[PDB]
């Protein structure tokens, strides 16, 4: 099996630059008839793969001038020039020369933006919920960069790890951000025992902690 | 307009078997070579199994003798027999063509899910989520939805059943001891709502669930 390493795993990108994304085979991959199928591949966020290179450096018609493909031998390098905020997502290579065929394990294209600060809002459980005996607080934190992120749940000041779900959209093209959330799920039983209920994260556009809270009253 | 669409993808125990199906349109299955890739939950991309032109067959090595693949160029139809179902099985199923001897996936359908597991299916509890009291007296308001507790994927969400989309964050679902929990954002102005209506749509057809939850102003 021919294996393909990408280089970058991540690769972080400021707008306006270039990118370079490198794959290795781990021998050569001519096909006996004489063709190199050497594809690039790019999967938006919710969307399928669709190809953007084929056989090394032909653009599928459709994909725009920016991306180009080259190499040989062994090394390949998918090349993006002015990167956009539609760029981003999951790169593949793939190789169609030697049975079985294979695809790299991906390059993951961030967009690099100005830092934003979370938008913070939070949830009591809701009436439906508390009557079957559960009891969810919710906390989306909205919009932010980078993606770096800390969320703590307190109740009544003492914090809480146990029955914490979080959860991370891709980033987002339309504005380059991401945003969060998390789930604290407690029973009724143990949310009626308590009577405050904090969201608290850190992040880099704060010298302080990001509180949000109620009170069961 | 070329279009592939998939459909078949289920939950299945493991060891037994599923057909998955492909239908072709805007173009014809005979001349192109036709594969399903496939994507694991871990974002890997495999080549599942081809077939070419020709009739041709090719497998990959962990699926050969247990899959099937085959195609209807009267209906315009790829299949694929799938059986002794591994966990290892599990991912979202692309069907896709190629132009032969140049190029692999030119075209890809949007996928459909195969989830091998004994876990059993289980419905979702939809929550509507509504402001506390400062989230809610500002240019702006974010209500929620939360979707509790089912199993397997996927599920629908949509808001005020699609027409409301701007605004939106709807997270990925995260798995727990056999149980899924997922949840969505809106954000709006602070004039759009209480005074028009925005409703959490959620469909899970596995369970054969469809149900709707408006968000109502809270507190007591």
């Amino acid at each position: 099996d021919v294996l393909l390493t990408q280089t970058p795993l991540s690769l972080p990108v400021s707008l306006g630059d270039q990118a370079s994304i490198s794959c290795r085979s781990s021998q050569t991959i001519v096909h006996t008839n004489g063709n190199t199928y050497f594809e690039w591949y790019l999967q938006k966020p919710g969307q399928s793969p669709h190809l953007l290179i084929y056989k090394v450096s032909n653009r599928l018609s459709g994909v725009p001038d920016r991306f180009s493909g080259s190499g040989s031998g062994t090394d390949f390098t998918l090349k993006i020039s002015r990167v956009e905020a539609e760029d981003l997502g999951l790169y593949y290579c793939f190789q169609g020369s030697h049975s079985p065929w294979t695809f790299g394990g991906g390059t993951k294209l961030e967009l690099k933006r100005a830092d934003a600060a979370p938008t913070v809002s939070i949830f009591p459980p809701s009436s439906e919920q508390l009557t079957s005996g559960g009891a969810s607080v919710v906390c989306f934190l909205n919009n932010f960069y980078p993606k770096d992120i800390n969320v703590k749940w307190k109740i009544d000041g003492s914090e809480r790890q146990n029955g914490v779900l979080n959860s991370w959209t891709d980033q987002d093209s339309k504005d380059s951000t991401y945003s969060m959330s998390s789930t604290l799920t407690l029973t009724k039983d143990e949310y009626e025992r308590h009577n405050s209920y904090t969201c608290e994260a850190t992040h880099k556009t704060s010298t302080s902690p990001i509180v949000k809270s109620f009170n069961r009253n | 307009e070329l279009k592939l669409v998939e459909t078949g993808g289920d939950l299945v125990k493991p060891g037994g078997s599923l057909t998955l199906s492909c239908e072709a349109s805007g173009f014809t299955l005979r001349t192109y070579g036709m594969s399903w890739v496939r994507q694991t939950p871990q974002m890997r991309l495999e080549w599942v199994a081809s077939i070419s032109y020709g009739g041709l067959l090719y497998f990959s090595d962990s699926v050969k003798g247990r899959f099937t693949i085959s195609r209807d160029i009267v209906r315009n139809i790829l299949t694929l027999q799938m059986s002794r179902l591994r966990s290892e099985d599990t991912a979202i199923y692309y069907c896709a063509r190629g132009t032969s001897f140049v190029r692999y996936f030119d075209v890809w359908g949007a996928g459909t899910t195969v989830t091998v597991s004994s876990a059993k299916t289980t419905a979702p509890s939809v929550y509507p989520l509504a402001p506390v009291c400062g989230d809610t007296t500002g240019s702006s308001v974010t209500l929620g939805c939360l979707v509790k507790g089912y199993f397997p994927e996927p599920v629908t969400l949509t808001w005020n059943s699609g027409s409301l989309s701007s605004g939106v964050h709807t997270f990925p679902a995260v798995l727990q001891s056999d149980l899924y929990t997922l949840s969505s954002s809106v954000t709006v102005t602070s004039s759009t709502w209480p005074s028009q209506s925005i409703t959490c749509n959620v469909a899970h057809p596995a369970s054969s669930t469809q149900v709707d939850k408006k968000i109502v102003p809270r507190a007591a």
